[PDB]
Order: C-alpha cells, then structure tokens, then sequence
DNA sequence: TTTCGGGGGGGCC
DNA sequence: GGCCCCCCCGGC
DNA sequence: AGGGGGGGGGG
DNA sequence: CCCCCCCCCCTTT
C-alpha cells in the first residue's frame, strides 16, 4: 500500500529518437546529427507536452554514450542559474578537458531557458563562442521571445508543432499494446479530443481511465474527464438567442462549479480568437467583458453579472 | 534573336496554375509590385518574381522596366507612374511575360551587364573555394610533416570554419571597417599630438572607439582583425567577466599604460613590429553589463578619456539611456545590416565546399528571414543542409517561415504599424489578427498607449464608417482612451491587478487605432506627456516651497495660493520695478519681508504666470542696473527665516 | 512616469 | 555566513 | 511618416 | 568632383 507504481508518462518516456512522434522533419535532422555528429548550438521551442525535453535528452544520450555522466551539464528552473552560476560553473565546465570520440562535444542543457535573466543570457554569449570547439548548448523553452536576440543568433532555431491526432493515436495505441489495455474506438477519440495535442495529458487521462473504471470508452473518460471549458464558453458566446446562452452558462458552467473569474477570463480569451466574427464586434464584446471582469475583480462576482454580460453581448451582436 | 522591348510591346499595356517559363527568363528586368493581385498575394507574387531572377524594387524609379498594377493602388504610386511614364500590365500580362522570354537573354545592355555580374560572382566564389582548398592542403601537409617526426576540420561549426581571415573577406560595412582601420593606423600620430590635431576624417581627436550595430554583422570579427593586422597585442574582456568599478580599477587599469610581456617575449626576433609590444583593449558586449557590474559604465567612460593605449568598445544597441556616458568620449562607428549582394559569393563558396546546391535566387529571401544576420544564415544553411541537399524555390518558403526572426518592434515602429488601415480591413484582419495586435502592444506595454494617444490625431483615416466624419472617430477614440486610462489606474494601484493588462491593450491602443486607422499625415512624434509631467512636478514642488514659505501670513492652500494670491503678489512685487525704477527696491523688499520671501522664491513666483501675464519678456526688459541694485540691497541686509533647516 | 510583492545581485558588516 | 539596500518585472 | 546617411551606377 | 537610385536607420524617458 506504501509502494508506488511508475506513471506511464515516465515509464514510456521515449529513450531513443525513433520513438518520438510528431515533427518528423526536426526528428530526422536530430537523428542524422546523432549519426554524424557536430551538434550545433540549438534552441527548441514549442508548447507543453510535445517532447522537447525528451528530444534533447535522447540526443545527448545517443551522442555521448558512456560519457553522458561526464560530458552533460543539465540545469533547469529548479537550480540556481544566476549570473554567478553562469560566470563560474558553466565557464568551468566549458573550459574542462575531456576525451570524447572524434566528432563529439560536451553538452550544456538549459531546460526552461526562458526563465533565465537577461544578465545570465548576456554572460553566456562569449562563453558559447570561445569554447565552441569542445562544448555545445541546447536550450529548451516554451516562449522563444524570452531568449535575447544575441543568443538566438548563435543557435539553430527548432520550433516544434503540436502533435496531430494521428501521432497521438499512434503513440497511445503502442502504449495500449504494451500494457494490454482493453479499449474502444470512441474512448480513444475522446482521449485525443481532451488531449488538445498534449501527449502528457493524453497518457495521464488514459491511466486515470483503466485505473479508475477499466475498459476505455467515451463514457468512462467523460466521467473522469471534463470537456475543455473553453469550448463550452465558445458555444455560450455563439448562441443565437440570449435564452440558449444563459441556459449554457447555468447548466454547464455555473452549476458545474466553475468560478466567475475563470469564466470571464475564458470568455475574453475565446472572443480574442473568434475568426468567424468581425473585428469590430469582437472589440465591442471585449470591452463589455472587460467591464464585467473589472466588476468581478472589485468583488461583485455573481451569476447576475455574467447574465448581464451575456445580455450586453447579444445586444451588440444584433 | 528576341529583344525584351519587342516582347513587352506585344503584351497589352494598361492605361490610367501559372505557366512555367525558363531559368532566368526575367533576369535584367526590374519589376515593381503595387496594389492587390486577385490571384497571388504580395509574398507569393514576390517569390514568383524572384524565381526567374527578376529584381524587385520597393519604389518606382525611372530605371524601372515594368510595374504590375492591380487594384487598391496608392495615389503616390499612380503619381510616380504617370510622371516617369512607366509601362504597366495586368495578371494576364504578367502571365504572358513570364513565358514570353524563351531565350532568357539576347536583350539590351541591362541583361548582358546582369549576366556579366553573375559570372563575376561565380568566378569570385570559385576562386575563394580554390584558395580554401589550397589552404586545407597545405595545412594537411604541415600536419603530416609534424606527425612524421588537433581539432578535426569536419568537427567545427561552419561559422568558425568560414570566419573571415582578413579584412577584405568581411562582407558589408566597408566604410566602417575602413574608418576603424584608418583610426587605429594613425593612433601613434594622434598620441604624439595629444589627440588634438583633428584630421580631415575627425578620428584624430578620439582615443577610444564605440562600435554599434545589430547582431551577427561582423563587429567582434572586424575589431579583432583590425587589431591583429596592425600588430597590436589584444587584451579582451567580455560579459563573462565581472566588469565592476572595484575590479575594473584593480585589473585592466594597470594595462592601460603598461607593456605586454607576451608581446616582448613573442616579437623579440621580429623587426619593425612596434605594435607587438603595445596593447589594444577590446571591451565586448558593453550593453550586457547588468547589475552584476556596478559602476562599470562610468569607469569605462572615464578610461576612454584617460587611456594610453587604443580602446575599442563593442555594443549592440547604442541609443539606450544606459549608454549615455559614452556620448562624446569615443569615435562612434555604425555597422549596418549587410545587403544580400555582399555575402552572395560567400554563400556560393560555402555551398561548393559543403556539397549542397543553393540556388542564388533564393539567397536574398534567406537574408530577410534572419534580418541580415550572417551568423544566423550560416547556422540555417548548416542545419538545413543536414538532411536537405537542395535549397531551391520549391522549399524556400517552408524554411523561411520556420526560421523567421521575431524582433520586438520599437515605439515608433509599433505606432506606425498599429495606425495602418490595411491591417484593420477584412483581409488585413484575416492576416494580421487581433491576437497579433495585442502582442504588438505587449512588445512595449509601457510606451504603446502614450504613442497611440500622441499620434491618433495626425492621420488621414481609411476606415471611416459610412456617414461618419474624422472628428466623430477621434471623439470615440478619445473616449476609449479615457476608459483605458481608468483601467490603467486600476492596474497600478494597491491591488496590483496586472491580470487586466490585456484589457488595457484593447482599451488604450488597439480600439482607438482601429477607429482612426489610416495613413499618417505627418512625421510620427514622440509622446509629449513625459516632459510635461516632469515640468508639472517641478512647478508643483516650487509652489509647495512658496506656500510653506508664506503659510504664516496667508490663509489659503497651495491651489488657492496659485489661483488667487499670486496675481496680487505680482502687482506688489514686479509692477513697482517697471514704474519707479530702482526706487521700487525698498518697497518690494518690504513686501518680501512681510511674507518671508527670498530671491529664488521671487523668480519662482514670476515663472508661474501664463497667457497675457507672462513676465519673461518684461523681466528681461528690466534694466540691468535696477536688477543689480535690487540684488545688492537684498544681500546687504539680514532677512528672517520661515522654516529652519529646510 | 507610476501607488505592493517577489526575485536577483551587490554593498556594508 | 547575515542584514541591508537598490533595481527590475508583472499577459499569454 | 519625414529626414539624414551609405554605396552602386551614371556621369 | 558632381549627380542620381535603393535601401537602411533614427526619431524616443
Ligand atoms: N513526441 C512524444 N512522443 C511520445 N511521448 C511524448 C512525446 N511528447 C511528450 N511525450 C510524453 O509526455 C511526457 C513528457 O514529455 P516532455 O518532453 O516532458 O514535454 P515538454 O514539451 O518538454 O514539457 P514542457 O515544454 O517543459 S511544459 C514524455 O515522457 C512522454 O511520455
Ligand atoms: N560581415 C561578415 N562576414 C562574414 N561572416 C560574418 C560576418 N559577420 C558575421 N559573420 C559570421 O558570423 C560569425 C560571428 O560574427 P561576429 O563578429 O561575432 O558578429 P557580431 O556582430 O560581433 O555578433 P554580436 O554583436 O556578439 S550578437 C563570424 O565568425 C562569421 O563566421
Ligand atoms: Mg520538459
Ligand atoms: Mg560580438
């Protein structure tokens, strides 16, 4: 009862570059680099649950073989990465002497490099250049704009795309085959629908199902999983009549336990990206939503305020 | 055989899917694209034009050959076209043109000259490749000779392998490199003259240099090559070193007037190499001096004027406030982004040596992808060549889109882009979305609202709704600006409601611009609110000083003092000097003594009035003798003090 | 410019 | 080693 | 947007 | 030496 089982997200984390699904071109480039060598300074960008850290770790492992423990310096947001660290520890690591195969170099992995301050990034500049014949840098980030322009100039840009439904289904089917999990097509479709291109969320929900109810079907998935509330907000804001919008707001959001601040923020975000409505209408709707958001922030967060916001939105959209 | 002019004559001329042609069929013909083409977008049309080697010019000029014209063309475009009598064609005309030149040549001197230039570029690339392979061969021979009685050349970054070796191999910024070389080659003469014999170039007065430009243009490379070519020994400090006043005054300072032991022990057998014994200081990445380097900038500025050896500073952006101390203590050298015609032969040489095909016609596009970054374009070539052996027009679009450099815009650029009517149209809004506008605001969220408020009254709109006037749109924009100001006050409060920043983006910048979006009717002006606010703060502090210097004798607040008391104080203090001459002094002094007023308070009070009661001209017109006597009388007596130890 | 709160990086001791 | 101080962001 | 500056072409 | 395209860069606490 006191022993824990390894989650499938860690038990089936890809260990070779061939097992990473999606972004076929970039993965092929990384595989060929590993086959040949001469890894350059690179920055891998993307969104959560796509395989950036997995890609960097697999590349480093396959490149350095037995010398992984001596030629890889990994630092993330859980470690101190200030100006002093960059100027002493990373500099010493880059100046270190180590024997590696002909076309191999030491690797400095900076996971979540976006959080790094400007001073540390500036200090890294000449260090990445003076010792490029023995050390190479691999940054992994979610927001590339947080990395300063001089650092971006020195590295190769690798922007990852969101995993398509086909790739997520392929990896999920492999996991099911390995774990011998009974499933139905609708259950897998629901898992993909909730995943939104996030493989980590897909695997977590797949484990929660089976762990919770057993056979994977839409019924059990939706019993444990909730359809993303942004879609509900979009449906509410696109209703033809005020009655339908209020009905959706009550039944699907208010009675489900969602807070008013969450609802208004989601409405703002959804209205921002409604390409099927004119820009002026969206701007007026955003003005009304901002008024309601300010009212909620002041402390008056009630069903009546959201209903009034919906009524004003329908007034504008007429 | 076939002349371009004849084919153009055959094509119909306008008055005021596509077929595949042959390689370089449009070579030597300059094409300018204006308006909106129903079939191809601006980017797609430009790519199709560059496919055939045509040169695209952003502006219409007398040398222009043809100008494709569609719909929605600006008045300036039509005016230039009519003035310069330049032919224009339609989509069908361009389709016929792209297939009407099977001979890809045989035309006027323009095409022949373009072909000659292309051949010269190819020959230069071939010669560079030959020299590089010869250098590799001699290096291998030396290595073999050494081994008979360490870093592999295939294990180096392409940016290191093809780094410039001499100053003639650097692409672009020829003038800046020449200026730096001249400055460092005449440093001895300037030092002998105490840096006072300003030469024709004006570089003889500066003992320090400040190189500034965008990333990846060859600044550090140029500095190091210039220092090496002249024999100087290089001392370098980068951002990886803690360049604070404490350690700067204990480190590099001593080297400013000391010989180099390395130079003496390395050039002892050389002759005429005086510079070998001297130092050249290179401070790289001065703009990278963060809080970790306290007082370093001021110490560098002080050194710039008190250095006995040449000193070169390198920075990326020179126009920051933090770089003000170097205002007029160094010779400023600007390195601009190199043009796509400067690194062309270098790219052919790299392609030849690396055994991959790089069609020249797609080289230009790559330069725009990295915004003129040579390091970035070399890295892009190295990464793409890893799996793709051909860089042609069939895949350039994907590479360009996947390697786009996202540089945050500046206040003026943000204002220009956001006050443009194109993006707010249906098609423009479809391409440039509302999310993009909010991101453009967030690029600089502290100055975008002020710039928008400053520049929303100086545009000719193109988004006016039917029946609406410019004034009504301005009023609506002002109303939304006021609402955004209220939201801003709420954000910067005791509650720190930063979650409302996106809403502010829509209320302060996006919505008013969408209401008055159009074409700027004049120069974009910097926000005037900051200087006015500083002036208001200064005047309020002065008013408070006067109020607390006169509180004992007055019954009012600061506002009441300004609005009611000060005019009568003017009548009692300034008018007498204008009527009875010097005799007023005594009386005026008495009044000041009655309210614990000083000369500084007198000037401050005189500096408040506005409108018909401005005293600047009148005060200047006062006789000098009267003011001198007033000052003498004031300083010849003892006056009371309202507040002790102010 | 700018109303707290959190983080970093340096300066006394 | 510890206070004490100054400077700088804050949406997604 | 308007004005200054750098470099290739004609002259 | 003088002039004309073609674009870039800077206004900005
Ligand atoms: N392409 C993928 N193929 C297979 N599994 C993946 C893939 N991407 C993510 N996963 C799975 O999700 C888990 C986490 O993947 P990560 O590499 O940590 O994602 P990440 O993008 O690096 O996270 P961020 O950007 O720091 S929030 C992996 O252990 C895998 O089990
Ligand atoms: N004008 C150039 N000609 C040829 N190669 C260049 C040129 N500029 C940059 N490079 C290439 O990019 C590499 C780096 O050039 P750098 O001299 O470091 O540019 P930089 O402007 O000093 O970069 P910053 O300011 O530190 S971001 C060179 O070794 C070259 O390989
Ligand atoms: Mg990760
Ligand atoms: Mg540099």
């Amino acid at each position: 009862t006191l022993s824990l089982q390894l989650p499938w997200v860690e038990k089936y984390r890809p260990q070779v570059l061939s097992d990473i699904v999606g972004n076929k071109e970039t993965i092929d480039r990384l595989q060929q680099i590993a086959k040949d060598g001469n890894m350059p300074h690179m920055i891998i960008s993307g969104m959560p649950g796509i395989g950036k850290t997995t890609s960097v770790h697999c590349l480093a492992h396959e490149l350095l073989g037995r010398s992984y423990a001596d030629g890889v310096l990994e630092l993330n947001a859980s470690d101190d990465r200030g100006i002093d660290v960059v100027r002493n520890q990373i500099k010493h690591f880059a100046q270190k002497k180590l024997h590696l195969p002909p076309g191999k170099h030491k690797i400095v992995i900076l996971d979540e490099a976006d959080s790094m301050t400007a001073g540390a990034q500036q200090a890294l500049r000449r260090t990445m250049e003076l010792y490029s014949n023995s050390t190479r840098f691999a940054f992994a980030c979610n927001q590339s704009n947080k990395i300063i322009e001089p650092l971006q100039s020195r590295c190769a840009i690798l922007r990852y795309s969101k995993l398509s439904d086909e790739d997520v289904l392929k990896r999920l089917l492999q996991i099911i085959k390995l774990e011998d999990v009974k499933y139905t097509n609708d259950g897998l479709e629901a898992i993909i629908f909730t995943a939104e291109g996030d493989m980590r969320q897909a695997i977590n929900n797949l484990q929660s199902t089976v762990a919770g109810h057993g056979l994977v079907n839409a019924d059990n998935v939706f019993k444990i999983v909730d359809s993303p509330h942004p879609l509900i907000v979009k449906k509410m804001l696109l209703a033809s009549n005020l009655e339908d919008s209020i009905q959706i707001l009550r039944t699907d959001l208010w009675k489900k336990g969602y807070s008013s601040i969450d609802i208004v923020t989601t409405s703002f975000r959804v209205t921002k990206n409604l390409a099927q409505v004119k820009e002026s209408v969206r701007l007026e709707m955003i003005k009304e939503i901002g008024l309601t958001h300010m009212r909620i922030l002041e402390g008056v967060g009630t069903y009546l305020q959201l209903a009034s916001m919906l009524a004003k939105i329908h007034k504008l959209n007429n | 055989n076939i002349t371009a002019q004849d084919v153009l004559d055959k094509i119909p001329s306008l008055d005021l899917s596509f077929p595949e042609g042959k390689p370089n069929c449009l070579l030597g013909l300059t094409i300018v694209f204006t308006g909106v083409l129903p079939t191809l977008e601006r980017g797609a049309s430009e790519a199709l034009a560059k496919r055939y080697g045509a040169r695209v010019t952003k502006s219409i000029s007398s040398k222009t050959s043809v100008v494709v014209l569609g719909d929605e063309a600006g008045p300036k475009k039509l005016e230039k076209i009519k003035q310069l009598k330049i032919k224009a064609i339609d989509e069908e005309g361009f389709k016929q043109l792209i297939a009407g030149m099977p001979a890809e040549g045989g035309d006027g001197e323009a095409a022949e000259k373009a072909r000659r230039k292309l051949e010269e570029q190819h020959n230069i690339a071939t010669k560079e490749a030959e020299l590089l392979v010869k250098k590799e061969e001699e290096r291998s021979k030396k290595l073999a000779a050494t081994r008979v009685s360490v870093v592999r050349e295939e294990d180096k970054l392409w940016t290191v392998k093809y780094a410039p070796t001499n100053l003639q191999q650097v692409c672009g910024n020829k003038g800046s490199v020449m200026k730096l070389k001249n400055w460092l080659a005449n440093w001895e003469n300037s030092k002998k003259n105490s840096f006072k014999h300003a030469g024709k170039d004006g570089s003889g007065v500066f003992r320090a240099a400040m190189l500034y430009g965008p990333p990846g243009i060859g600044k550090t490379t140029a500095a190091h090559l210039v220092a090496q070519e002249l024999g100087y020994d290089i001392l370098e400090q980068n951002a990886s070193d803690v360049r604070s006043k404490t350690l700067l005054n204990a480190g590099v300072k001593n080297a400013l007037d000391n010989m180099s032991v390395v130079g003496y022990f390395k050039h002892n057998e050389e002759a005429q190499n005086l510079n070998g014994k001297h130092f050249v200081i290179i401070m790289d990445e001065v703009d990278g001096m963060s809080g970790g380097d306290r007082g370093g900038v001021g110490q560098l500025a002080q050194f710039c004027r008190k250095t006995s050896t040449p000193l070169i500073l390198i920075c990326n952006e020179r126009n920051l406030p933090k770089m003000r101390p170097f205002d007029r203590v160094c010779l400023d050298i600007q390195f601009r982004r190199p043009d796509a015609n400067s690194i062309k032969s270098r790219l052919m040489t790299i392609a030849i040596r690396e055994k991959f095909k790089l069609d020249p016609n797609v080289i230009d596009r790559l330069i725009q992808t990295t915004r003129g970054d040579i390091r970035q374009v070399i890295n892009l070539l190295s990464t793409i060549s890893t799996t793709t052996k051909t860089i042609n027009h069939e895949n350039i679009n994907e590479i360009s889109k996947a390697w786009e450099k996202n540089i945050a815009l500046k206040p003026f650029d943000i204002a220009h882009k956001m006050l443009d009517g194109q993006i707010y149209s249906d098609i423009g809004s479809r391409n440039f979305t509302l999310n993009d506008k909010i991101a453009l605001y967030f690029d600089d969220f502290d100055f975008t609202p002020l710039m928008i408020q400053e520049n929303y009254l100086s545009t000719r709109p193109s988004v006016l709704k039917p029946g609406q006037s410019h004034l009504e749109a301005v009023a609506e924009a002002a109303n939304c600006i006021s609402l955004g100001d209220i939201v801003e006050k709420k954000i910067r409060s005791s509650e720190q409601l930063w979650s409302l920043l996106p809403l502010h983006a829509v209320l302060s910048s996006v919505y008013p611009a969408s209401k008055v979006a159009g074409h700027m009717a004049g120069r974009i002006n910097f926000t005037a609110w900051l200087g006015q606010n500083s002036k208001s703060a200064k005047y309020y502090r002065l008013l408070q000083e006067i109020h607390y210097h006169t509180r004992l004798g007055t019954s009012t607040d600061k506002i009441g003092l300004r609005l009611d008391y000060l005019p009568t104080f003017r009548k009692r203090l300034l008018d007498p000097f204008l009527k009875q001459g010097a005799d007023a002094i005594s009386s005026v002094i008495e009044v000041m003594d009655d309210y614990y007023l000083t000369k500084e308070d007198w000037d401050s009070i005189m500096e408040f009035f506005v409108g018909p009661d401005v005293t600047t001209a009148i005060i200047k017109k006062i006789p000098a003798t009267v003011k001198s006597g007033f000052t003498r009388k004031y300083n010849s007596m003892t006056h009371p003090v309202a507040i002790y130890r102010t």
